[PDB]
């Protein structure tokens, strides 16, 4: 059998079509990995939060350099927000200090919540029980909808917000302007 | 297929002191008699279009903007050709080549068991159906374009070399 | 093996005759060696015969370059320092020719059925198919090429004694 | 085998010449078929000389019109001048002008490269069509646009083997008109 | 081949150089797509370079600083140049959309499905009497394979003077 | 005074096709479509596994043939050059049109000829996103030649199922097999020509324009 987006390639035989993004995408055979805490389950918790982690940095980048800074944080007026976050650490350092270790606090209740939910089997990785509206309660065919979604545009904003601190660390500007830039340099 | 074709006419019954027809395939005979017929055609048109370009009668009034059809009616008809301008000539070309492109391209070729180039625009060919008529209309189409094709080679061998044919070569035009 | 007959006099020794012709005796102190021996032999010989025209033709015509003229290069003795250029690409394309027999002079002996000297080149197809005068073909590449190989050692220090043409003085 | 092959006929008393038969009397079925080869190809640029240099002697060049002052053979000068090389500016004109040894030396050498090239591709389909496909006709390199060939078929009729027998003869008259057309034009030997 | 639309009468079907049995059906089915997505926007093409080498142009302004008097004032190949970028990103963004939409039909017209219909305003064209579609089919691929000629021949013109008889000295070329 | 290596490598019963006094390699079967029998060095009979260089033998026992890796080496060299030369002539107006990028980085002003473009844009920085683009590719398609040296897949050598525009959907497998030979030709001509353009423009002579001559 052989893999979707490889067609050339053959399937790797831990992923099966069971998670929501599951196109057989493994060249590397990265999945078969079982040995230096490393296996399927902690990939997929790290894919997700490295999901859900760029997907709320990208709206978190076109939130400022579109309606600006927070109140109480008019302060950092630059829409390049490499450079804004230096601002706030100038004025108010106190609360990315307090977000930092209230963040400390929450990765390491989740680095236990995943290490325990891999030895046991009650907690799908990336799940924390947050579906406070409750979507997951009916249509399974609709929930898995919603989770084919999240991954798909976590796994776009990976790519998003790893440009935007790469193209906001080179061109010392913002996103929305590199933009900008790039359209009237490659207008034909 | 010599034997059935036309051509063959009362003076010289099946003329083929060579031997040609028989040398190749019958596509090499229906390449030479769809050869045959088209100097046939342009021999005819070239006779035609010499003996009234030297007769002085012409269209009115004005070729392009700047050559008029009268001044190429003095001169003679193969010098009236190097008057033609160039985007006259162009114009020429191309609706030659596109009838060109069109004749060998329309379907069942005639080096193939098909029919020869027919009218391009507009496409009717006006041919009898009867095959005891258009076989000798087509026998009359043959030698016709026959006796052109050795007329406007006097035409041209009265143009070049002053002399070489008694009933012309004494006249200001060919 | 085709190479031993005669009946061709040795000049400045007049007893001895060419036919077995070995008196240092070659084939029975090293018979293994003879394969190897006689490519060796071709490769001398047909090198030799191409040393041979390729010294007398360039006094008369030349390749219409204006760097390998008469007034560039009067001399064909010379004319190996002269066009340093011009050797390497002789040197480089015969060095990819010879790099490719390497498998079979690595295969000389009883290893694989190629004769020595047999590059399986007859385009033109000369040799002839009945065996016994095949042999005589062979003998007669054997005997030219021994010649030339004797010939250009006299064309080139009879031209670098006596600068002069083709015959020699 | 030689004198049993095709190119013998009356005009040497049908045997071959004992000094051209004395190379390919022990040689192979190969060697025979490559200087049957090499004489047909001798003989074809030999007769597409002997025309070249009919327009050559003449004035025969481009543009190409029978009447008068058209560059034709009756009156071979033009009024157009159609412009062979435009970065060079030589017209068809001038080469007519000088000499039939000096036309080659007019055209330029990107001229030659389209004409080697396309004679390069033609060198190859004539090689794979007679040698590597083993074609039993010598010269027979598959160029036949009028369909001659299809005649019977195939090549055991009479009408192909005279036109072989043609082919060779008009090309072996070429070849020797050629180089007493070119003796000339470069040394007074028309004996 | 002859059932086929584009096969006419003057030379149908055409095809010389057997480029139809180079691949399969579905590269013939990709080979007629882009025919009619060639000829769609060449009389587009044609027509916008006939109408703007006229001098038919909007009245206004196209944007804020740039009018529709200095487009139409220079040859149309140039005037693409002085549209805004905003303006070209405005274009190329609806094609865009339209590029996507027509592809993602639920059969592919490679695999047999639908050539691309209209996408805004989406009017259906399906039972519109197979007959007069089989007519009408023909003539936009011969009025396509026209075009495609004259916008090859406009930007010849424009760049090659004399590369075309008919526009030697014409003020829009 | 061991039994030599030269056994193992060549047929010693049939000669090579092209080069007719050498004996055929051992793994030159005329099976692959460019085969007539050419390998003078023969160098499809080294014994080495060469997937070693992607995923070392130590890791676990696989073994791809070295026939097998050669000929995905040799299509990967015909691909990259045929696009190369074309794509050094089209940015340099052999064409016609000097094929360029909208970007002015990119413009005939910044950059003359094709020759003067790798090192222009390696300080640039375009040539370093390439080598990521091309990296990422070559890391997602370069793995299956591990699986093939497991003997788990059955994929041929350069063999993605990549016929976008179906050309060989429904064709025989002699049409196939010709199919690939002209790749291969053209790709095998065009590695030689890419080896012509780069070469004779890098000469002191000069002529980094086109015809490059
Ligand atoms: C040049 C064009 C041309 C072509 C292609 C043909 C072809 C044909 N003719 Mg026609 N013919 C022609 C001109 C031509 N003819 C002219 C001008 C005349 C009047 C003299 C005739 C009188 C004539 C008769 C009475 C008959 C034919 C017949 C035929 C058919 C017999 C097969 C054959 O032998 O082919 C010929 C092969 C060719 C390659 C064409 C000949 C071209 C030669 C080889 C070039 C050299 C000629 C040479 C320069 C002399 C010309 C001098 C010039 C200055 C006047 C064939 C279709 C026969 C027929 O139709 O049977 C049903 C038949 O009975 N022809
Ligand atoms: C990757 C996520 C991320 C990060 C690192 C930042 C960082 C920043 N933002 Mg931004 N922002 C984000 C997403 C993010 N934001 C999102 C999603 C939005 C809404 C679209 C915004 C809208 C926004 C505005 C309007 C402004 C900022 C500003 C700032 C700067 C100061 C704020 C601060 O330090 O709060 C301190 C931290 C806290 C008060 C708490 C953080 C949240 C805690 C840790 C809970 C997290 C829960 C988690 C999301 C889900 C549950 C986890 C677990 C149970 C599974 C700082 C650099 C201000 C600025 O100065 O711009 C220059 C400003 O005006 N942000
Ligand atoms: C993005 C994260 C972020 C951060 C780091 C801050 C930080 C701050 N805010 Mg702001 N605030 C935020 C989001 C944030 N806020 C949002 C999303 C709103 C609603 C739009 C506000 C509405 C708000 C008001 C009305 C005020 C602050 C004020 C303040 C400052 C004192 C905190 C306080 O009120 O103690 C007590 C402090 C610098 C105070 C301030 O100093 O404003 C200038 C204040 O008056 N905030
Ligand atoms: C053999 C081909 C041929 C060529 C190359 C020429 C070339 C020329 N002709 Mg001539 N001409 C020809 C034959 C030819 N003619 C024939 C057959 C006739 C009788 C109709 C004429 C009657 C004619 C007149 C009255 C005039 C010219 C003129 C000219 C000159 C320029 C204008 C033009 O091209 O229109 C020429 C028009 C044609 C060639 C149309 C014939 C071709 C058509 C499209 C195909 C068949 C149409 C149809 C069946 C009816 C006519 C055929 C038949 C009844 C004759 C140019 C030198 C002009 C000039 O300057 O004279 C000195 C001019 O005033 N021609
Ligand atoms: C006015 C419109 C028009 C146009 C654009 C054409 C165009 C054409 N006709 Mg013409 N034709 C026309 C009217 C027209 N025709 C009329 C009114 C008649 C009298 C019924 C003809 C009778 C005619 C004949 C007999 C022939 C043509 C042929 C042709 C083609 C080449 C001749 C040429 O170069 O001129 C060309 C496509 C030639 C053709 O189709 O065969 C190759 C041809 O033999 N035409
Ligand atoms: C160079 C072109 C060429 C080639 C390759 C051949 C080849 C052949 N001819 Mg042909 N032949 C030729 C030209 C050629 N001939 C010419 C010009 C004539 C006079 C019209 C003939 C007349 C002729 C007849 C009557 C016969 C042949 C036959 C043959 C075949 C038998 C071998 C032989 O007799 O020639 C041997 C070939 C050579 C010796 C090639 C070397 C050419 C010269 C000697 C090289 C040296 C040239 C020198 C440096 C300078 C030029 C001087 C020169 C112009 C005098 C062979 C296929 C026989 C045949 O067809 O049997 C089937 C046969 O009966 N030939
Ligand atoms: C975008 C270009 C394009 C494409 C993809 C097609 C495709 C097709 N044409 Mg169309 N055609 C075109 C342009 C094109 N055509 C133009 C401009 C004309 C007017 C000359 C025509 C006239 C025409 C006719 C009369 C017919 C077709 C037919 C076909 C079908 C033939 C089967 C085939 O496989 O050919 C594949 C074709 C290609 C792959 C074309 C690609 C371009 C080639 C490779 C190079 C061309 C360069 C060219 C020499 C430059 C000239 C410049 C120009 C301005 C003159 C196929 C769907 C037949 C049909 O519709 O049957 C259903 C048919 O009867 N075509
Ligand atoms: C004088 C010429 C004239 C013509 C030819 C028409 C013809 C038409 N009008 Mg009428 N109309 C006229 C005068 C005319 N009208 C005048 C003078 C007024 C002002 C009183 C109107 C006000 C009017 C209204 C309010 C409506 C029409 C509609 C129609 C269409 C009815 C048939 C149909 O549904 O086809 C199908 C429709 C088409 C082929 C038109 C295609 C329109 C394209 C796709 C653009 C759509 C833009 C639109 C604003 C999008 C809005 C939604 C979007 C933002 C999501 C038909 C095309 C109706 C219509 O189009 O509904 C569907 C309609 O609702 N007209
Ligand atoms: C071997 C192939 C090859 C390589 C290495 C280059 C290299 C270059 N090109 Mg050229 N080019 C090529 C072929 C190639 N070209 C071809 C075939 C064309 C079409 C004719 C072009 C058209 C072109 C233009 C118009 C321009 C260049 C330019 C350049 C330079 C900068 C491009 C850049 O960094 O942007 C990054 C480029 C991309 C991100 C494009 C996507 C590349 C993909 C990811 C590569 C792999 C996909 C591959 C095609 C298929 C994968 C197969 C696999 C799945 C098995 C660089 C030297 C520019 C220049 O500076 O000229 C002086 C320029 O203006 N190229
Ligand atoms: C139906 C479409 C059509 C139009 C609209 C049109 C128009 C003009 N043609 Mg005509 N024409 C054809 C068709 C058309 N022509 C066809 C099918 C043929 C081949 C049978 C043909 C032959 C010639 C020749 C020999 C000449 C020629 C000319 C002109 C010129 C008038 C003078 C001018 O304004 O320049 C105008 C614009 C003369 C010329 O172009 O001189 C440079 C000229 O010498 N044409």
């Amino acid at each position: 059998e052989k893999s979707q987006s490889l067609p050339f390639m053959n399937r790797p035989p831990l992923l099966d079509g069971s998670m929501a993004g599951d196109v057989g995408f493994d060249p590397l055979g990265l999945s078969n990995i079982d040995d230096v805490g490393i296996d399927l389950y902690w990939l997929r918790e790290a894919e997700i939060k490295h999901c859900r982690v760029a997907m709320l940095a990208v709206v978190g980048i076109l939130q400022v350099e579109i309606f600006g800074p927070a109140p109480g944080c008019e302060m950092a007026t630059d829409k390049c927000q490499m450079d804004a976050f230096w601002q706030i650490w100038g004025a108010h350092p106190q609360y990315i200090a307090f977000g930092l270790i209230m963040i400390m606090m929450i990765e390491m209740i989740s680095g236990i919540a995943t290490t325990q939910g891999r030895e046991s089997g009650e907690r799908a990785p990336g799940d924390f029980g947050l579906d406070p509206l409750g979507y997951g309660k009916g249509d399974a065919a609709g929930y898995a909808r919603l989770q084919a979604q999240e991954i798909a545009n976590g796994r776009l904003a990976m790519f998003a917000a790893a440009g935007e601190i790469m193209q906001g660390c080179t061109t010392h500007q913002g996103a929305l302007e590199n933009l900008m830039t790039a359209l009237r340099d490659n207008s034909f | 297929k010599v034997d059935e074709m036309p051509g063959a006419t009362a003076p010289l019954g099946k003329f083929d002191p060579l031997n040609l027809a028989t040398l190749g395939s019958e596509s090499t005979l229906a390449w030479f008699r769809a050869a045959e017929l088209k100097h046939s055609r342009v021999a005819m048109l070239a006779t035609t279009g010499y003996l009234v370009q030297a007769a002085g009668i012409h269209f009115p009034g004005m070729l392009s903007s700047d050559v008029s059809f009268e001044s190429l009616s003095a001169m003679k008809p193969l010098d009236a050709w190097d008057a033609v301008p160039e985007g006259g000539k162009n114009q020429i070309y191309f609706t030659i080549f596109l009838a060109e492109f069109i004749t060998e391209c329309k379907g069942t070729h005639y080096t193939k068991g098909g029919p020869l180039p027919t009218i391009v625009f507009p496409p009717i060919d006006f041919s009898t159906v009867n095959p005891e008529q258009l076989k000798t209309r087509q026998n009359r189409e043959l030698n016709n374009g026959r006796l052109a094709m050795i007329a406007i080679m006097s035409f041209v061998a009265a143009a070049n070399i002053p002399g070489s044919v008694p009933a012309l070569a004494g006249n200001p035009m060919f | 093996m085709v190479g031993a007959e005669g009946p061709e006099p040795i000049p400045f020794a007049p007893s001895k005759t060419s036919k077995n012709f070995d008196p240092v005796g070659f084939a029975e102190r090293s018979p293994e060696w003879l394969p190897w021996y006689r490519e060796a032999e071709l490769k001398h010989g047909r090198a030799a015969m191409l040393a041979t025209v390729g010294f007398v033709v360039p006094e008369f015509i030349r390749v219409p370059g204006e760097q390998f003229s008469f007034e560039a290069i009067p001399k064909v003795i010379d004319a190996h320092d002269a066009l340093p250029e011009s050797m390497i690409q002789i040197f480089g394309w015969i060095s990819f020719l010879e790099a490719c027999t390497f498998p079979a002079m690595a295969g000389l002996g009883g290893k694989y059925d190629r004769k020595p000297g047999d590059f399986s080149f007859d385009p033109l197809g000369l040799y002839p198919t009945d065996p016994e005068k095949q042999k005589q073909m062979q003998l007669a590449e054997l005997k030219n090429g021994r010649l030339a190989m004797i010939a250009i050692g006299g064309m080139v220090t009879g031209a670098a004694v006596t600068g002069h043409g083709f015959p020699y003085l | 085998s030689i004198n049993e092959a095709f190119g013998i006929s009356i005009e040497t008393g049908n045997k071959c010449p004992p000094l051209g038969a004395r190379i390919l009397e022990d040689a192979q079925p190969s060697a025979i078929k490559w200087f049957q080869n090499a004489e047909i190809k001798h003989g074809r640029i030999a007769m597409v000389a002997t025309i070249g240099y009919l327009v050559q002697k003449l004035g025969v060049h481009f543009p190409l019109y029978l009447g008068p002052s058209g560059s034709n053979c009756f009156h071979p000068e033009s009024e157009t001048a159609w412009l062979l090389s435009s970065s060079t500016g030589v017209t068809f004109s001038d080469i007519a002008k000088a000499a039939p040894l000096d036309a080659i030396q007019m055209v330029p050498v990107a001229g030659w490269m389209q004409i080697f090239f396309v004679a390069g591709w033609f060198e190859s389909v004539a090689y794979y069509r007679q040698w590597v496909k083993n074609s039993p006709i010598p010269g027979d390199y598959g160029y036949d646009p009028l369909g001659f060939t299809k005649r019977e078929g195939g090549w055991d009729s009479e009408e192909l083997t005279s036109l072989r027998l043609k082919e060779i003869k008009n090309g072996r008259l070429a070849m020797m008109t050629i180089a007493a057309w070119v003796s000339d034009e470069m040394i007074p030997g028309a004996l | 081949l002859s059932s086929l639309p584009g096969s006419t009468a003057p030379v149908g079907p055409f095809d010389p150089l057997n480029l139809a049995d180079s691949g399969s059906e579905e590269t013939l089915a990709w080979f007629r797509a882009s025919e009619l997505k060639h000829g769609r926007v060449a009389m587009l093409a044609t027509t916008g370079y006939l109408v703007q080498g006229a001098g038919i142009h909007f009245p206004g302004m196209l944007s804020s600083d740039v009018s529709f008097e200095s487009l139409s004032a220079m040859k149309p190949l140039e005037a693409w140049d002085a549209v805004p970028d905003a303006g070209k990103a405005q274009i190329l963004g609806t094609i865009f959309i339209a590029e996507m939409i027509t592809e993602s039909k639920p059969v592919h017209y490679t695999k047999g499905g639908p050539m691309p219909t209209m996408v805004f305003p989406a009017i259906d064209f399906s039972g519109v009497d197979a007959a007069t579609l089989k007519r009408k089919q023909d003539s936009e691929l011969n009025n396509g394979r026209l075009a495609m000629i004259a916008i090859m021949s406009f930007i010849s013109a424009a760049n090659i003077p004399g590369s075309v008889p008919a526009l030697t000295n014409n003020p829009a070329f | 005074m061991p039994e030599r290596l030269w056994d193992s490598m060549v047929d010693k019963t049939e000669r090579s096709k092209a080069v007719p006094f050498l004996p055929r390699a051992v793994n030159l079967d005329g099976s692959l479509p460019g085969d007539v029998g050419f390998d003078p060095f023969y160098l499809s009979s080294i014994p080495k596994d060469f997937s070693g260089f992607i995923q070392p033998p130590q890791w676990e026992e696989k073994g791809i043939p070295t026939l097998y890796w050669m000929r995905e080496a040799e299509l990967k060299h015909c691909r990259v050059a045929m696009l190369a030369w074309f794509g050094w002539l089209a940015t340099d107006g052999a064409f016609g049109v000097t094929l360029r990028f909208p970007g002015e980085i990119y413009s005939v002003e910044n950059i003359p000829t094709a020759y003067e473009a790798h090192n222009a844009l390696v300080s640039q920085g375009s040539m370093g996103f390439l080598l990521l683009a091309v990296g990422f590719i070559e890391f997602c398609t370069g793995a299956v030649l591990v699986e093939v040296a497991k003997g788990a897949s059955d994929r041929e050598a350069g063999d993605f199922k990549l016929d976008p525009l179906s050309f060989l959907k429904g064709k025989s497998e002699e049409e196939i097999k010709r199919m690939k030979t002209r790749e291969i030709a053209n790709g095998r001509l065009a590695m030689l020509a890419f080896g012509g353009v780069a070469t004779q423009t890098a000469l002191e002579g000069g002529n980094h324009a086109f015809p490059y001559f």
